[PDB]
């Protein structure tokens, strides 16, 4: 029906680990059939796949395609033009996608368990937290010693923005529940965070016991024949 | 030694704390926590008479000393709601280590009076079981 | 396309803080916005007024209604039986709703701020974690002293389900950033959580600087041959 | 010379010991390792070459070497050293700073007090 505004960038979960970056840009508005027109102004040896449509709001269709151009033009600042055309009105609002600027780093904290859960001998719980990062894309993984845990042992919420003073920032949490015998053995755990405003793309924090231990302890044993209790 | 965090009487433990702040180097202060335990050397494990030997092992968990469950009042928008303050006090079943000076403790013993036997009641702390 | 009928539950906020438990009844997937009639089987305050035939897939018809009636029967486990009889179908169809059983009550924990965030003297973070509850509805408020903070000063995530230890349970989190002056001075902060399985429907946790990790610990054990009465 | 890391004293398999030499002008240097009383073969440890250390003012050097011994004997209390030679040292002498492995104070007070709480 009426044309709208839509955006789709490359995926971070494949941009930080592998080099299988795929661009896929969107512009919709469905009244007519296939009248396909592109803008891929760098097209340096890429062939755009197209496929079948899928389900939409009871009759309408929408189209897109993929360019595999991971030769670092995206984190340089190419603008990668997106603009439709049809036998229709030649007045688009356009999409021009690039690596964005004014980026900030996250600040990561890893919290110890509550002392109520320790004195019950069941599973205990840990909490990761990151806040202050400027685009809302982030990855969170857990480790045990050096082994990465499978990603169906832990829960991670989404990425939401904060109340602030002018500059806008974002935050995210996650939890992991382990057994109390593993905590009281002395095994360590870690939270890893990936983001694109970090220079080495990863940060770590690690926790165990003996981390927030106090540094001074006075023990006095008062024997018999010396009781002096006051009310 | 200024602000009382807990003063418990089933286990007879008391915990106070105090902030004492230096003015130079405002990044580091000290926070003190004082604990006092009084160990009874002549009480039984269950509190009746013939139970078991002297209790010789005494266990204190900080999360059960500081536990607070009597309800409170919170004002949210313009409303008074009653809230609980703890997860863990499901009703007792707590084993006490000492007596409490304002509660009184009795036992039941059978004795004979020539014919059949009665169900004589006996005070265990006589200062507190006076009927008035 | 396809017309269906769906039924939503009452919201948590007006059930606890108030009692006005207005219900609703939604069918979607028609295109003729004049013919619709609904019917409930218990109807004493029967005047259930229908809602506007608002927007749909490119401006189609989609109508719902509201039955007023407050929260005494919903807690005892009644039933409600909305059905629709629109002229774009040849069948009246029905669903129902009931306050669910098989519920569990949550465990609330407040976490003290991290140590590294206090060394900079700008702002500090408090975290509220509530866990192990069987429905998918929860509330989180914050208080300073005995004064409730306004809702735009803290960020709360959504309710999601956690990995399976047999039966399904859920979780939620919340954060609040306060000034590092009145933390060190000694003000108190509270996290309140409301859910349907708790007996008084609310529970509270309060924290301040004294009830956290101390730096010094003094232990004094006094052995008493005298008596076991604890004056 | 440095004591071992904590994480090697967890599985108790082997224990590594680091010898650091830093900041000299002539760039010829030897390192010899020894446990107890006897010196060791040159093929029982790993040692690097010396590179110019980045520093303000004048140009100096550095070198490193490590050696891995067992866990239980370091729990026992045997002794090591690290004999680094040079040209400009009057005896070309060692440094033996090693232990088998907390601040404790224990007092008894008879406490003739007039009156206090407890
Ligand atoms: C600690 O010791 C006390 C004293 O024995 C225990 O309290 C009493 O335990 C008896 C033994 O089961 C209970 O007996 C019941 O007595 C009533 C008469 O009041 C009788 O009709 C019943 O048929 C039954 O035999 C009694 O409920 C109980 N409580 C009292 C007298 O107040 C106590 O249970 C012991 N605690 C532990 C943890 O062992
Ligand atoms: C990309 O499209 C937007 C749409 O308004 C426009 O504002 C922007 O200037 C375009 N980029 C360039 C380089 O023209
Ligand atoms: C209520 O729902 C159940 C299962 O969804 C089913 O028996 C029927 O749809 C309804 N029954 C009654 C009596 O309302």
């Amino acid at each position: 029906c009426h044309p709208r505004l839509s955006l789709h960038r490359p995926a971070l979960e494949d941009l930080l680990l592998g080099s299988e970056a795929n661009l896929t840009c969107t512009l919709t508005g469905l009244r007519d059939a296939s009248g396909a027109t592109f803008t891929w102004t760098p097209s340096s040896g890429k062939s755009a796949v197209q496929g079948p449509p899928e389900r939409d709001l009871c009759g309408c269709y929408s189209v897109s395609s993929v360019l595999p151009g991971c030769a670092q033009p995206w984190n340089h600042g190419e603008t990668f033009t997106c603009t439709a055309a049809h036998p229709e009105l030649k007045t688009p609002l356009t999409a021009n996608i690039t690596k964005s600027g004014n980026t900030f780093r996250p600040e990561v904290h890893l919290l110890p368990p509550p002392s109520e859960e320790l004195a019950l001998n069941e599973l205990v719980t840990l909490t990761c937290l990151a806040r202050g990062f400027s685009p809302k894309d982030v990855l969170v993984r857990w480790l045990q010693g050096s082994q990465e845990l499978p990603r169906e042992k832990y829960l991670t919420w989404a990425s939401r923005q904060e109340p602030s003073q002018g500059t806008t920032t974002y935050a995210v949490t996650s939890i992991l529940r382990v057994a109390a015998e593993d905590w009281k053995k002395g095994e360590t755990f870690s939270c890893m965070v990936g983001h694109e405003a970090l220079p080495l793309a990863f940060t770590q924090k690690t926790i165990d016991r003996l981390a927030g231990k106090p540094t001074h302890i006075n023990v006095s044993v008062v024997m018999a024949e010396a009781d002096g209790t006051c009310y | 030694e200024r602000i009382v965090l807990v003063d418990n009487k089933c286990k007879c433990a008391r915990i106070t704390s105090r902030i004492i702040r230096s003015s130079e180097d405002p990044n580091e202060d000290i926070v003190e926590r004082n604990i006092r335990i009084i160990v009874p050397l002549n009480n039984r494990e269950n509190i009746s008479d013939p139970t078991s030997p002297l209790r010789t092992r005494f266990v204190y968990h900080l999360s059960d000393l500081c536990k607070k469950c009597d309800p409170t009042e919170v004002e949210l928008d313009n409303q008074i709601v009653t809230a609980t303050q703890s997860n863990i006090c499901d009703e007792a079943t707590e084993t006490c280590y000492t007596y409490d000076r304002n509660k009184c403790y009795t036992a039941v013993v059978p004795l004979v009076y020539g014919g059949e036997t009665k169900m004589v009641e006996t005070a265990l702390t006589p200062d507190a079981c006076y009927p008035d």
